[PDB]
């Protein structure tokens, strides 16, 4: 049954360890296997996580988030780094409506690859907590570092393919954070600001994430990270070093699409705060909803951010309707949001004339 | 007081259930015939730290 479609889909080496280990073909439609997926392999979601790889408990804040939002984790899945701590903490987690783990880590890498369910018991080993895992490999074992593009052309459809549920103009929001510094994972940042996907990094403790974030010219560049990454610019050559500039300054050249977070802040609940801001910029230079208000009110209002939310459209005050959020307010009530019907109210709306006989009743 | 209530379930605990005139013969019978827990603990205990 889906053993035959997903050798057809190749046109093998495909198993199910036990959740579910496939080997996907460089040169395929990344919307072809991702809708077979969605159609057979898993539900859908409305947020999906992308991950490029004190900082444990920001760990631990956005997989409670990504948890209670049921939107997919993207990751490595490597088991050297932090993905082994993150399989761990899904685990744990899954122990106590239900977290779907995703592992991008290519064939090649892995020394133990065995043709129904075969079991590996245990070079470049991966992690088992991750539910799906897809293997890219290019044919060869030369450990080529190219299942990037196929996650890149990945995240591009995903965000492409419209979804209705959780507005955002219809869309999805794939969030992308990392805290690791690779010139991989600089690759892909570039790629992904080429595009329209917005990433948020916190300063913590990272190699580059730290010299961005302090960023936040050849020279400019050479006095950056020259302490972050004394081993890293020692061992680059120096066309090495000429593509860290090039890569750096093309993903500076965007600030909407890059988010700061300070680890200096104490706040709770900061984690979530940082990925709402950083949405609801890319939404603003979306500019498509942007001219409907009560459109990205939904999308503010769906997530937890409400201070920041109360100046940029509750403050209005160029002509606010009467009706205001006519349905708005009453899904505020549905969503049961607390502190945040207190600014409708403020505002005010007639509260006899909203609460109609009939959304009474089917309330 | 309340310790002391645990002694006696203690007690009626270990005798099970029965009659006093079937407990004897039920004393005389018996002298003839003679994970995932632990993991919720942990993340309760994780929350709690």
């Amino acid at each position: 049954d889906l053993v035959n479609f997903i050798q057809a889909n190749f046109k093998d080496a495909f198993g199910d360890i036990q959740g579910k280990y496939l080997r996907l073909s460089c040169d395929t439609d990344s919307e072809t296997l991702y809708e077979l997926l969605t159609q057979h392999w898993h539900l859908k979601t409305p947020n999906l996580v992308i991950s490029v790889t004190r900082m444990r408990k920001i760990f631990s804040r956005l997989i409670y988030i990504a948890q209670s939002k049921g939107a997919w984790i993207l990751t490595g899945g490597t088991h050297y780094g932090l993905m082994k701590y993150i399989g761990e903490v899904v685990r744990d987690n899954t122990i106590s409506e239900n977290i779907v783990a995703i592992g991008i880590a290519a064939w090649g890498m892995v020394s133990n690859r065995d043709t129904f369910s075969a079991q590996y018991i245990m070079l470049y080993i991966l992690d088992n907590n991750h539910t799906h895992l897809l293997l890219v490999d290019n044919g060869c074992h030369g450990h080529p570092t190219v299942e990037a593009k196929l996650r890149n052309q990945l995240e591009k459809y995903i965000s492409e393919r419209t979804s209705q549920d959780s507005n955002y103009g219809g869309k999805i929001p794939i969030v992308c954070f990392a805290q690791g510094g690779g010139r991989e994972t600089l690759k892909a940042i570039n790629t992904s600001v080429k595009s329209k996907i917005p990433c948020v990094v916190v300063e913590g403790s990272g190699q580059i994430a730290d010299v961005i974030a302090s960023l936040v010219t050849s020279s400019m560049v050479k006095e950056k990270l020259v302490r972050f990454l004394p081993r890293t610019v020692s061992r680059l050559p120096e066309e090495e070093i000429e593509s860290w500039i090039k890569w750096l300054k093309e993903i500076l050249e965007s600030s909407h699409l890059l988010t700061v977070i300070k680890m200096e802040e104490a706040g709770d609940e900061i984690v979530s705060n940082a990925i709402s801001y950083a949405l609801y910029k890319a939404f603003s230079t979306n500019e498509q909803d942007k001219d409907n208000w009560n459109g990205q009110l939904k999308l503010l209002l769906e997530w937890n951010q409400l201070d920041l939310a109360s100046d940029e459209i509750f403050t209005n005050d160029r002509r606010w309707e009467s009706a205001d959020l006519q349905e708005v307010m009453f899904t505020a009530l549905i969503k049961d949001r607390p502190k945040f019907v207190r600014l409708f109210l403020e505002n005010g709306l007639n509260l006899q004339k909203f609460l109609t006989n009939e959304v009474l009743t089917e309330l | 007081w309340k310790f002391q209530r645990y002694f006696l379930v203690q007690e009626y605990c270990n005798r099970l259930n029965i009659p006093f005139p079937f407990v004897v013969f039920a004393y005389f019978y018996m002298v003839v015939k003679k994970n995932e827990t632990l993991a919720w603990e942990g993340v309760m205990k994780e929350n709690y730290l």
